[PDB]
């Protein structure tokens, strides 16, 4: 008589978690912003995931952009509304070096143009592994030889995201930040594990400080 | 509407609900 | 969340007769406690749990 | 005991009385330290509210 | 293996414990063509008809026996003692379940034996024994391997040979009885019956029942065993019925 | 021939009605807002449903945003447009503490990002009581001793809303204040109770100043 | 000419007396597919569903009102309060009948009215009323006509024209009720069924329903008639369930 | 359009009128 | 919706997937 809808794995992981942020100021030709994508650099959305050893999912994007002006000396500062552009670049794809760099062309990589005051971007991206499955977790090494880089950051070759202003700078700086979302929909997960106890230190491995297993009562039968 | 996919991909589709 | 309105009760265990033991045997013993939900279990209203957190990004 | 598997054993013994407790905790599988962490405290934890019986196993 | 359920207690028995059923009649509620109280029963089910735990005996080397009487012996256990309080008529059977666990190093006999209208017999000739040295509620009456003197006026003779009845204690296995042997059991449960020459009773002038553990065969072991063995008795009310509803008696 | 539709509970009480209103700055860390949520702040709606001692309703959620330009001493002050962060912590959930604090990432928090200019923002809740219905009324403790906190408040556990502005700082401080209104809809009520006389004290309990039972006429036959 | 009889009580009315039935609702056990406690429900019956009358009050010239909070003004009587104390949970109905008999020659009118969730105000704006002045068992709470001053620290605001709740006490018709007027009725008889907002409740911590008598018109008479004229209260659970048995709470 | 539920949720539906 | 042409012209269409 009592339902488990809201416990399945969609209801569970079909809500928008922030996974990183990063901003850009538009006085200067390295005013670009580059982010690798993973989600193991925020605690909530990574402990959600890492309850699992594999996944299969569709995801989710959407962009929050805010922008600040910074602090100008010109008279009567008046900006123009500004428009973004986040270009995704797969591994081997060219890579910007600044922002009015050729790579912003964007003719095969796929690419967002927004203005601010519209509601948020979002896109849609398909299950893109070489694998069957996404991992969590991978006890294993990147070469033969077992030397080297161990752990999943081996697997980790998703690609890069870079963020610009569109528009030329004015009279006066602006700093803007973009919050990337993740949404995972579709969602199939295998091989339940333990909850995450000991907190994270590091996003490549599950580097951890040993931590008490619950907290503590003053006797056996302290109620 | 009630449900209709507006997209050619099966990614775009909303939640499985 | 403790919420004394919504108070469940308490579990005890008690010695009804006696550990009995024959000569060299310990009688010191342990028990361990299993616990998992039933059947008829559910949970509701999904929030963010209290036990992980964050003050910078994970390099 | 939190600090190694002393944590999960129970003490017990042989006595020279009657009826004495070995354990006893609050029924907060949410928010009491002895059932916080388990599997189903941690599941309970993403949640706000629970309904159902709870299995209790003693080896 | 074997699990016996009442109300919200739950005890358990290896599956071929062999429950011993009184006369083999089975408790049940008075019939309408057998009463003559004319108001209408108080059956409170569930809320009496429980398992409940009396203070547990140590079983000592030279232990005599032990008795209990039955009604009083509840007269303070949750609902029921509140409904024997309320009522003026009672009518009830019983399952006992004795427990005594201990080792296979472990050596020991004991006679469970449940004695309908037991009246026993005082140390005095000219008098008849007191409440208190008949019957101590949850707390449980020794018998004694001496014999008690006359000087006393008004005490219980309780010498065990003689089972405090005037009889031949080897005799009491006429009565519904189970042996507890360390070697082979750890437990004995009889159920028993209402008996008495009336329908119902009132429930505090009257015990129906007395419960008798007497140890045939001494306990014993050697240096290095656990020395301390405990006796428990856990009784239920079965189909226990009340009738004449009044105000509190202070007994 | 006089149809009696209006004077229906649903039309009678599916009206929005503002039930708090709550301020943050964005010149300091701690530049959010939070409020418990309630529904006895108020005197109109509050009076409304305590027309009736349970209800059982689904809520329709309504923000209505708006800032202010707080003095400066910077010359130019041109300012992007602001976006906002409403996030929800049910009880037992981590809370924020400073406006850059983690738990902005309400990764399973359900939490709406509004940029101003456009249309309020809007969601829908179900009814989410532990019990079979809302109560109104409490005549109880919420300890068995009957010692503590005695009435309606025993029973409220509702969360808490928690408001922050998204935008970083820019060159003048941007006062905000977010408007909620409440619209009960799918309602079903209980046990009619006389309506409020004395005027509201407090926002836990019943407490009332005696008054009149109305007010005065000259004599027993003055029109 | 009309009786009605619970258990092994029996109470008189006329023919005619317009029993009040709640909000129309008789009172009835919790259905199955509405009950969330999984234990079986204790049902003592006859041994609670009984009339048990509570001490009387006199109607005095200046009497004001009084007040009773039902499942706690019960929690003394018999086998009733028994179950309270040893079980968490409970519901019931009620069947409340007030008696107040007075000669031809003698007017007044009382207004009876059995109020759900009648949560009071306190003297003090700051703070909630204690529980020895939200109820007093059996002993009948006073309604006042005058106001409680301020300095009062966890006293009930007892002005009778607002009823301890911040309403018009005019308007407490919505709410079952009925009238007593000397020159009609001699009695007064209200059925209410078990309101709340779960199928089950603790019956210590949470007082479902309270019991409101306030005089409309004074009493009044000539020299000569009796002046001492009680108010008798006597109140019958229906359909009384139980749940969760265990040991007995303190209070 | 006249009535047709755009959301999977009750709780999302309009007024009951 | 899920394939309706809204113009009259074929160059409007979208694209040949
Ligand atoms: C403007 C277009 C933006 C396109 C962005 C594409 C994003 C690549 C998809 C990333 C999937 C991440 C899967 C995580 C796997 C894991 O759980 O370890
Ligand atoms: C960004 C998401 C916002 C979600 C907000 C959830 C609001 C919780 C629901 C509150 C219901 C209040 C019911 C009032 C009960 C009463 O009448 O006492």
């Amino acid at each position: 008589y009592h339902s488990r809808s809201e416990s399945s794995i969609e209801n569970f992981l079909c809500r928008a978690a922030c996974v990183y942020y990063a901003t850009y100021t538009n006085n200067s030709e390295k005013g670009y912003a580059e982010w690798v994508i993973n989600t193991r650099q925020v605690a909530q959305l990574r402990r959600k995931l890492e309850l699992f050893t594999y996944l299969r999912f569709d995801l989710e994007l959407t962009f929050v952009i805010t922008s600040a002006q910074q602090p100008s000396t010109a008279t009567s500062v008046d900006a123009p509304v500004q428009t973004h552009q986040i270009m995704y670049v797969p591994p081997g794809g060219p890579v910007p070096t600044k922002v009015t760099d050729y790579a912003w062309q964007t003719s095969t990589n796929p690419s967002v143009f927004w203005t601010e005051g519209n509601a948020p971007p979002r896109m849609s991206i398909p299950f893109i592994s070489i694998g069957n499955a996404y991992s969590c977790f991978y006890d294993g090494w990147t070469q033969f030889s077992r030397n080297g880089v161990y752990g999943i950051n081996t697997l980790n070759n998703m690609g890069t995201l870079y963020m610009r202003h569109v528009n030329e700078a004015g009279q006066g700086p602006i700093k803007s930040t973009v919050r990337i979302y993740f949404k995972p929909k579709h969602v199939k997960a295998w091989v339940p594990r333990p909850p995450r106890l000991c907190q994270y230190e590091k996003q490549k491995n599950v580097n951890f400080t040993p931590t008490g297993v619950t907290t503590t009562r003053v006797g056996i039968t302290t109620t | 509407y009630t449900n209709i996919n507006y997209y050619k991909d099966a990614a775009s589709n909303s939640a499985n609900r | 969340v403790e919420d004394e309105y919504t108070a469940a009760g308490y579990i005890t265990c008690w010695y009804q007769t006696n550990i009995v033991v024959p000569a060299d045997v310990q009688s010191s013993c342990d028990i361990l406690c299993f616990v998992s939900a039933c059947n008829d279990f559910s949970v509701r209203m999904l929030k963010d749990t209290p036990f992980i957190r964050q003050d910078t990004f994970y390099q | 005991n939190v600090n190694s598997l002393k944590a999960y054993q129970i003490p017990v013994q042989s006595n020279s009385d009657n009826g004495k407790q070995v354990f006893g905790f609050p029924l907060q599988p949410g928010a009491n330290g002895v059932l916080n962490r388990t599997l189903l405290g941690e599941i309970l934890n993403y949640y706000t509210h629970w309904s159902g019986s709870i299995k209790l196993t003693f080896m | 293996v074997r699990s016996i359920t009442l109300g919200n207690s739950t005890i358990t028995t290896q599956e071929c414990a062999n429950v011993v059923v009184g006369y083999g009649v089975w408790p049940e509620y008075l019939k309408d063509n057998e009463a003559t109280a004319e108001d209408q029963p108080t059956q409170p089910d569930v809320a009496t008809c429980r398992f409940y735990t009396l203070e547990s005996v140590q079983w000592m080397k030279n232990s005599a026996g032990w008795w209990w009487k039955l009604p009083d012996a509840l007269s303070q256990m949750g609902l029921f003692g509140q409904n024997m309080q309320y009522h003026y008529l009672g009518r009830t059977g019983y399952t006992i379940h004795v427990q005594c666990n201990a080792s296979k190093f472990h050596q020991g006999c004991l006679l469970v034996v449940c004695v309908p209208e037991a009246e026993m017999g005082c140390s005095n000739l000219n008098n008849t024994p007191e409440f208190a040295e008949l019957s101590g509620g949850d707390t449980a009456r020794m018998f004694t391997d001496t014999q008690i003197g006359e000087t006393n006026s008004k005490k219980v003779q309780t010498a065990v040979w003689n089972a405090g009845m005037g009889v031949g204690v080897g005799n009491l296995t006429i009565y519904p009885h189970q042996w507890i042997n360390l070697r082979t059991n750890n437990s004995a449960t009889i159920v028993m019956p209402y008996i008495n020459s009336v329908p119902m009773d009132n429930m505090f002038r009257h015990n129906n029942l007395t419960l008798m553990i007497i140890p045939f065969v001494p306990l014993n072991y050697s240096e290095g065993s656990s020395p301390y063995v405990p006796i428990t008795v856990t009784i239920a009310p079965m189909c226990a019925e009340y009738n004449g509803l009044r105000l509190a008696s202070s007994q």
